[PDB]
């Protein structure tokens, strides 16, 4: 199936793309976007206080949805810079956004952080403990066939924390015909993959307690930006991970952090 | 029921002081010192605190120091035996309660336990303690905060706690080297700190000096022990002390305020006259508290100078033996009419 029409998702490309615009208005995001093409970068930075400004009630819908939101920003951030410029937005398949300034009440520590933030952007402080050795995860597939000459490619998508099924992660091995298959690693496409185990910052934590820790997942242009003891702030989205296929669920969701921009102390 | 009756007429009988004092550990010969100190911490003193705000203990603590071969042993056996609440312990570690609480997974019953000190398990008995002088670093720290606040603080693992342990030690130590020396002061005889030290009411020095009728006594008794192992009896005197404890609560109302400061004035000039370890008002609590003890001994609800006399004695024995070889006989032969 396709979506052919969308009220919510429309308006929200139509205001993000509006708000991203800004030429009209001081020029901030006009000049944010163009120092991310010269510098031939493709993850924003946006200020939830300028966006709060702007549009409030985006800026609600915002923080109290994240995953829904986020993927109308990211994709109104391509057709803006697309429209910017054509080369570097075919050259970049997908232009991310990450999110700061002020996060009233979901500026958190990771023990104030509850359930009640679960699909919501919350701004978590605390150092880190944990760096995973960093990994790609593969994201476009290139395969060749040595007897029919003919090159295929599968996709995939982030399905982090949402429904997922064996369909979409299968690999391919063989070819129709029986006739296995030379995959492309070069002619693929990559993205690294590390997770970083936030911890409450051990003076802010209440005394003679077990300090609390969340997990936090990190992406392209965010693996190497925190090692262990950064007293770093994740920006992300907190969200649940499904337990792989059951037949019996005790309905414990684990949680993880899918940081959208990470910072150090400001010092 | 016929307990209550039955113990009404032994507590009437007019010689309850000397038979329940001699009835303290019949297993054991002479030290009728430590028996009557043994007595008065048995009943304990009654608690006070002015407001909120002025906690003084109601715990009679006795000190047993003195060289090996003198049942200090026996006697906390003893103790264990006929006190409820009554748990045993020691400095070295090799009692299954230690000292200084910790929290841990206990080993039989595979649970996260908070494996509560010894003084917290003695929470309103007694604990006792023996060889108090070998015990360790912590254990000293422990013992400290159990005596000084009856409140041991927990702060290990994510527990933060201040729980209570009320608890009446009867101690046991022996010297630096295993003689006693009357030629110095208790202080440097046994090798505690003050501040552990000052935390006690009765100090029992127990010597152990050659005398023919002592040694044929103890040797005879010894013996018949082996033979026959080839006053009141105990129950009723647990029943009588159980009775005792529950409902008597004396009053110092009708006590000669005057004679015990005029008499704490004597003791100051005896003891400002060296400059051995003095006299101070926590003897006079500590006086008081024997008095209150006493007046709980005999039931009497209300402190009488007999009762009043008893305290002096044993505080006044306690304090002078505890002195040093010249105060302590200049002392003994000053105020020997008590
Ligand atoms: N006054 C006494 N009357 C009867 N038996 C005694 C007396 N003093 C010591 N004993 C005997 O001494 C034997 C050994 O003494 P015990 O084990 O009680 O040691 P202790 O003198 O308490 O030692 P420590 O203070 O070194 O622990 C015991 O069998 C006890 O019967
Ligand atoms: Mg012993």
């Amino acid at each position: 199936t396709v979506v052919l029409d969308d009220v919510e998702l429309r308006e929200a490309q139509r205001d993000y793309l509006d708000f991203l615009d800004d030429e009209e208005d001081q020029g901030i995001y006009q000049s944010k976007v163009r120092e991310l093409i010269s510098d031939n970068q493709y993850r924003l930075i946006v200020n939830v206080n300028d966006l709060r400004r702007k549009n409030e009630k985006r800026a609600n819908r915002l923080l109290n949805n994240a995953f829904e939101e986020l993927v109308a920003f990211q994709r109104a951030l391509k057709d803006f810079v697309a429209s910017i410029d054509a080369t570097y937005a075919k050259q970049y398949e997908e232009f991310y956004v990450g999110l700061e300034g002020s996060f009233g009440s979901k500026h958190v520590s990771p023990r104030t952080l509850t359930s009640c933030f679960l699909s919501c952007v919350v701004c978590v402080e605390g150092i880190v403990t944990k760096c995973s050795l960093v990994r790609p995860k593969v994201v476009r597939s290139v395969h060749y066939c040595p007897a029919t000459k003919k090159t295929i490619e599968r996709r995939y998508s982030d399905l982090t924390t949402l429904v997922a099924f064996p369909s979409s992660s299968v690999y391919p091995t063989k070819d129709e015909e029986n006739n296995p298959l030379e995959t492309e690693y070069g002619l693929s496409v990559y993205k690294d993959h590390q997770t970083i185990t936030i911890q409450e910052m051990p003076e802010k934590a209440p005394a003679g307690q077990l300090p609390r820790s969340v997990d936090v997942i990190l992406d392209d242009d965010l693996v190497d930006k925190a090692k262990p003891g950064d007293r770093v702030q994740v920006v992300g989205t907190y969200r649940c991970l499904p337990g792989k296929k059951g037949g019996y669920t005790s309905g414990t969701f684990r949680t993880v952090l899918i940081a959208c921009n990470v910072k150090q102390m400001s010092k | 029921d016929e307990d209550v009756k039955m113990i009404t007429s032994l507590s009437k009988d007019q010689q309850i002081g000397e038979k329940i004092f001699a009835s303290i550990a019949p297993s054991i010969y002479g030290h009728e010192d430590i028996k009557r100190g043994l007595a008065l911490a048995l009943f304990g003193g009654e608690p006070k605190n002015p407001g909120g705000k002025h906690k003084v203990r109601g715990d009679i603590n006795v000190l047993l120091c003195g060289d090996p071969g003198t049942a200090k042993s026996q006697f906390l056996k003893y103790i264990e035996k006929v006190s409820s609440r009554a748990i045993f312990t020691t400095g070295q570690g090799a009692s299954a309660v230690g000292l200084t609480a910790y929290v841990q997974r206990h080993p039989v019953s595979r649970e996260w336990t908070l494996e509560a000190g010894a003084l917290v398990l003695a929470d309103r008995g007694v604990c006792l303690i023996d060889e108090f002088d070998k015990m360790n670093d912590q254990d000293r720290t422990s013992i400290h905060e159990a005596m000084e606040q009856q409140s041991i603080s927990i702060s290990k693992a994510g527990i933060v706690t201040s729980l209570q342990a009320r608890c009446t030690v009867i101690a046991a130590a022996n010297p630096i080297g295993g003689r006693y020396d009357p030629s110095l002061t208790f202080s440097e005889n046994v090798d505690l700190t003050e501040p552990i030290i000052s935390r006690f009411d009765i100090l029992c020095v127990v010597r152990d000096t050659v005398d023919p009728v002592q040694d044929e006594m103890l040797a005879r008794f010894v013996v018949g022990s082996h033979v026959r192992h080839h006053p009141l009896p105990q129950e009723v005197l647990k029943k009588y002390i159980i009775y005792a404890k529950e409902r008597v609560h004396p009053k110092l109302n009708q006590m000669d305020q005057d004679k015990v400061a005029k008499m704490y004035s004597d003791l100051r000039k005896e003891s400002m006259a060296t400059g051995s370890i003095p006299i101070t008002v926590r003897h006079i609590e500590s006086m008081i508290r024997m008095a209150e003890a006493h007046a709980r001994i005999h039931l009497r609800d209300y402190v009488i100078e007999d009762d009043v006399n008893m305290a002096i004695r044993v505080m006044l024995e306690s304090f002078i033996d505890t002195q040093k070889f010249s105060v302590m006989r200049s002392m003994r032969k000053t105020f020997a009419r008590y």
